[PDB]
């Protein structure tokens, strides 16, 4: 059944308990953004 | 290679030429291969050398060994010009190739930044 609309799906559906996992990568450690900020002094540009 | 380091003396000028053998307005002579100098060593040699060096004449001393040659070492002959004419119809003079001035680039380019306290990191 599609909880949103009382009508169920129109085709049996393969269902069951599937073992899964959470991997090393987790956006939380990726993701960034810089409008401005730390300008290197060596090369003369954004770093650190 | 031997015209600065390893001593070896160059034969610049002038000076009427043969000491135990002629010796064809061109070069060297060995260290303890006496003679004297009246030429020098170091780059001064190649310097006052270049300067006093007919520019156009070689356009002729090469434009005469270009049509009546063997074709074995009369091959580099041409190549001489390729630098030659390269200096001529160019506006660039030789000599200067030996430096009477060894410049210094700016600081803000070869930095002296402070590392973690008092010990630095030159470029």
């Amino acid at each position: 059944y599609d909880g949103r609309t009382g009508e169920p799906f129109e085709g049996p559906i393969v269902v069951g308990q599937m073992f899964i996992m959470k991997l090393y990568h987790m956006v939380e450690d990726k993701m960034h953004a810089r409008s401005t900020g730390p300008y290197s002094l060596i090369t003369q540009q954004p770093l650190g | 290679q031997v015209l600065y380091f390893n001593k070896y003396i160059v034969l610049d000028p002038k000076g009427a030429v043969l000491d135990g053998v002629p010796v064809e307005k061109r070069q060297l002579l060995t260290d303890e291969e006496y003679g004297g100098i009246d030429a020098r060593m170091g780059a001064e040699a190649i310097q006052e050398l270049l300067k006093e060096l007919d520019l156009e004449k070689l356009e002729r001393e090469l434009l005469e060994e270009m049509k009546h040659p063997s074709r074995a070492r009369r091959a580099k002959a041409r190549k001489r010009l390729e630098v030659v004419r390269a200096f001529l119809d160019s506006g660039n003079r030789p000599e200067w190739m030996i430096l009477e001035a060894v410049p210094v680039l700016p600081p803000d380019l070869r930095p002296m930044v402070q590392v973690d306290g008092g010990r630095f990191a030159t470029s």
